[PDB]
């Protein structure tokens, strides 16, 4: 459940630190579930 | 590769039968068993045929089977082309490709490089190593009826022209007795493959020239059958596919190189088992993706398979009416047998830009030999 | 020779070694 | 303009974007700034940046398109862009984005760490391994580096298994291993995520238990010296691992993956579960009641954090499948409530009504799960083990070459089964050498035990099995090396029991072995 999350500063916004901050095709409606590359991306 | 279109083609070709095919970026060669080797100009200009800007060169009376070309820019400004072949007897011939300056015509030049002990062997097969970042020199390696594999290093120059073969050393067969080396391949990596009549591959280091793996791929050792026909490295990957007979069907094995191990097969329902095709399996051939496979068969049909998903894409037929100029359609051989569905003896892919005329100048093309005597020429639809 | 063919003929481990060479 | 960039410059060095991005919208929406902004992109730019750290993503990706359009050249404008697309689940077109603000400078380091996770997430491990390989080359201080190359590695890794590429899956775990320790020990950086990673590459080497020996003890004894309620049951520990002897191979690879879930409510919660699953695994690895007991601790623990996930139902459910039925029940029914497109629930409740010998429940359930993933090879195996229990043999042996069909080397049982069958069904048969169906089966049999033999190697009876097919197939190579291991699994056997019952299945093997010579 945990991450990584990119905090820029400022102007011209460069990467300048990271903090440590807190689904399938089959199980999940979302677009943002998991990509499995077995199958056909077209059909 | 979905959508295959015919370009070009040229029937009755050859005397007799065409066994091996090559390709270059300025030309495709032929040899075949009445000892002619053929070169035909890539770059054809609209309605032309193919056999106009053809030219032949007879090498040896015995005829010829395996045939490479290698073709580089070895200086500033110097070009080389060579073509090797081997012939039924067993000898190893080099000629020098060039062109004239007005007439554009092509020149034969023989050329000398084997010493008096090294001809006292029978060749089998060959294969051309190109420089590809690997060692700055150019390789050559093949195989003989011993079962022994031969790995040499051309040099060009001692900008003077003096070609030289250095003997770099041998690989012996991995089983006693020996057996006989039907095949062989090397990869851009630095590694080569041989392929024996028992259906045994072993893999060697070319830099040490040491044996690395030996695995089988006999579906069962009942019967003597089930020799090796084809072994290919993939382009990039670290892929071999071998082909190698079922007693009487025709089968297609991938394994990966790094350690060894048996990936799977492909095969399609036939008229059960796991086979790929329904007589056998005479060539193989990778695009330069390295994504599709093309396996030529006796059947007479030309199969491309997907790599990953290990499924079949698309199939093409032969037919000895597909011959433009009806003139030159051979439909039954000297003993009245048909050739409405020849088998096919190899097949070739072609990169892109190397071939063009009616709309191939951004996609890949695909060269095939068959056994009514005719070479023909598709092109990818599309472009890229 | 082995205990079960000697009793036949009568009526007629890499990760632990390692573990302790290491410590 | 120029007062208005002198407070948004101040502002974003605070660094505070949430104030940036109102005085960038009200100079913006004020119309009064025409001129002036045909030639500069930062307000734009200060407002997507802002909409990107309030994790609001697709609210930035016309701001950033707008400052792209206003200057192609903003090498930060593309990267946000890409960060954004990537969010979205826009992979591809991040993965463009990535490569044209890398041609634009191709110092940037950032983008080739992003771009080599799209690449991951897309599936391309190769070009991802080595743009990784080289940023870590480049500056391997940062630890976010470090950490993206040893998850690209692991999801290599666990990819290439579930491909069936079983050799190289292990090299590759070994490289994550070393690459931890070399982390652990230089670094001194710790963090949840890399003892996960740890355990999932731990899991291969159990998995794949023919190459077990090649677990690196010596780098794991580093990990896990430079760094108590469940320890009463385990007693696993450091200090014991040591200090121990007369342990099998197995035994110590699954202690060693029950330690980096206990040295590592949502996080409680998951970092409990991780530690019952471990335990679990080594329950059923080992069948030894202190890890049962450990794992239904450590569930029942994570049930009291949340209670609100199927993963710890299904894993309590299978800790207490033979101690009571009705608990494993009632914990299948709340998984099967709480996530409803879960295949899995159903075919351990089925298991579960098996071993109790109810033979039509499993039925129902089978035929509602056959109705609801036709695709799995789990219920295909179900009703094949209820078909052959009945009596049927031709159906039986239907479903399982179906099953063995579906699961595509997946499956250890689907494989064991159809080559048990196979042999059963052409053991007396009657059948003549020539015929090429009979051939072609007994082939798919020895390959499929082939396979079978690097996951699960010294079985007695897959031996016996792979033994009499061999034969058949006239393979006599391969046959003396495993009728060898079988003998010295036998030997084993019965050299620390001294029983003498084995004297019966030992001449049988002695006569299989001289057929062989």
């Amino acid at each position: 459940r945990t991450s990584y999350q990119f905090k820029r500063t400022g102007l011209e916004g460069k990467i300048s630190g990271y903090k440590e901050e807190v689904a399938n095709a089959s199980n999940s409606l979302s677009i943002t579930r998991s990509i499995n590359h077995n199958q056909n991306s077209v059909r | 590769s979905k959508v295959f279109i015919a370009t070009a083609n040229a029937g009755k070709a050859h005397d007799a039968d065409i066994f091996s095919v090559s390709a270059c970026n300025s030309f495709t060669v032929s040899c075949s068993g009445d000892g002619y080797l053929k070169v035909w100009d890539n770059k054809l200009l609209d309605n032309e045929n193919p056999k106009d800007k053809s030219y032949s060169h007879f090498v040896h009376k015995s005829g010829l089977h395996h045939v490479d070309v290698l073709q580089a820019i070895e200086r500033d400004a110097f070009e080389l082309c060579l073509v090797a072949t081997t012939s039924f007897s067993g000898d190893l011939l080099f000629y020098r490709i060039t062109r004239e300056d007005e007439t554009k015509k092509v020149i034969f030049e023989k050329l000398d490089l084997l010493d008096s002990d090294m001809k006292k062997h029978s060749f089998w097969a060959l294969k051309w190593g190109a420089s590809n970042d690997r060692l700055l020199s150019h390789r050559l390696v093949a195989t003989d009826v011993k079962g022994t594999t031969y790995i040499w290093k051309f040099h060009p120059f001692a900008l003077n022209w003096s070609p030289t073969l250095e003997l770099q050393g041998t690989v012996e067969s991995p089983m006693t007795p020996s057996q006989f080396a039907t095949s062989v391949d090397i990869s851009e990596r630095g590694l080569i493959a041989t392929g024996f009549n028992n259906g045994t591959v072993q893999i060697s280091e070319l830099s040490t020239l040491r044996p690395l793996y030996n695995f089988e791929s006999q579906h069962s050792m009942i019967n003597n059958s089930n020799s090796i026909r084809s072994v290919k490295f993939s382009p990039q990957g670290s892929l071999l596919a071998i082909a190698h007979d079922s007693n009487s069907f025709g089968c297609i094995t991938l394994y990966e190189t790094e350690f060894g191990e048996r990936i799977g097969s492909l095969s399609v329902p036939t008229h059960l088992g796991e086979f790929a095709h329904s007589s056998w399996v005479m060539s193989l051939s990778f695009n330069d993706s390295g994504e599709t496979l093309c396996s030529a068969g006796w059947d007479g049909k030309l199969r491309f398979w997907d790599v990953k998903t290990k499924e079949r894409i698309t199939t093409l037929n032969m037919h000895c009416d597909d011959i433009e100029i009806e003139e030159d359609i051979l439909a039954v051989d000297e003993h009245g047998d048909s050739l409405a569905e020849p088998g096919v003896f190899d097949v070739k892919f072609l990169k892109k830009g190397w071939r063009s005329g009616m709309g191939a100048d951004l996609n890949e093309s695909l060269c095939c030999v068959c056994l009514d005597r005719s070479i023909r020429w598709f092109r990818e639809a599309g472009g890229k | 020779m082995s205990l079960l063919e000697q009793l036949a003929r009568k009526r007629i481990v890499s990760l632990s070694l390692k573990l302790s060479a290491l410590k | 303009y120029t007062a208005a960039k002198y407070i948004t410059e101040t502002y974003a060095s605070k660094p505070n974007w949430q104030a940036a991005s109102s005085i960038a919208s009200r100079l913006i929406k004020g119309e009064k700034a025409k001129a002036e902004l045909r030639s500069n992109n930062w307000p734009f730019r200060v407002v997507g940046i802002a909409h990107l750290e309030k994790q609001e993503e697709s609210d930035s990706i016309e701001w950033f398109q707008s400052a792209l359009r206003v200057d192609p050249n903003d090498v930060e404008s593309w990267v946000g862009l890409g960060q954004a697309y990537h969010a979205c689940g826009r992979i591809e077109a991040s993965i463009k984005v990535f490569d044209k603000a890398i041609q634009l400078r191709p110092s940037h380091t950032f983008a080739q760490y992003f771009k080599a996770i799209s690449l991951c997430d897309v599936g391309e491990y190769l070009e991802s391994l080595d743009i990784l390989e080289k940023v870590c080359q480049e500056a391997a201080t940062e630890e976010s580096f470090q950490i993206g190359l040893v998850e690209v590695l692991m999801r290599c890794s666990l990819d290439l298994y579930s491909q069936g590429f079983l050799l190289k899956s292990v090299s590759i775990a070994k490289d994550t291993i070393e690459r931890i320790k070399i982390i652990i020990s230089e670094l001194k950086c710790e963090n949840q995520q890399v003892w996960i990673y740890l355990s999932q590459v731990l899991r291969l080497f159990i998995w794949i238990e023919s190459k077990v020996d090649t677990l690196p003890v010596e780098s794991l004894v580093s990990i896990f010296e430079n760094s108590e309620e469940i320890d009463s049951v385990d007693n696993i520990k450091i200090d014991t691992l040591l200090d121990s002897t007369t342990d099998d191979n197995v035994s110590i690879a699954c202690k060693f993956l029950i330690l980096a879930s206990k040295y590592s409510g949502t996080v409680r919660a998951s970092y409990w579960y991780n530690i019952g699953i471990s335990e679990l695994t080594a329950f059923i690895t080992l069948k030894e009641p202190q890890y049962r007991d450990a794992a239904i601790f450590a569930f029942k623990k994570s049930i009291q954090l949340q209670s609100n996930t199927s993963e710890t139902w299904i894993g309590l459910g299978i800790a207490t499948m033979d101690i009571n039925f009705r608990v494993s029940q009632h914990c299948f029914i709340k998984a099967t409530a709480l996530e409803p497109k879960a295949t899995n629930t159903w075919f351990n409740l089925a298991m579960l009504g098996l071993k109790k010998k109810d033979t039509e429940f499993a039925q129902q359930v089978l035929n509602k799960l056959q109705s609801l993933a036709p695709q799995d090879s789990s219920p295909w195996l179900g009703m094949a083990l209820i078909l052959e229990e009945q009596g049927d043999i031709i159906g039986s042996s239907k479903l399982f070459a179906h099953s063995f069909i579906l699961s595509n080397g997946r499956s250890k049982a689907a494989q064991f089964m159809y080559a048990k069958n196979v042999l059963e069904n052409h053991i007396n048969n009657g059948d003549d050498e020539r015929d090429i169906e009979t051939v072609e089966k007994l082939t798919t049999a020895s390959i499929a035990l082939e396979q079978f033999f690097k996951k699960s190697p010294d079985s007695q009876f897959a031996l016996q099995c792979a033994l009499l097919t061999l034969e058949r197939l006239h393979h006599y190579e391969n046959a003396n090396e495993l009728a060898n291991r079988l003998i010295g699994i036998l030997e084993k056997k019965f050299e620390k029991t001294q029983d003498e019952r084995e004297l019966f299945n030992f001449a049988i093997i002695k006569g299989q072995f001289a057929r062989i010579h």
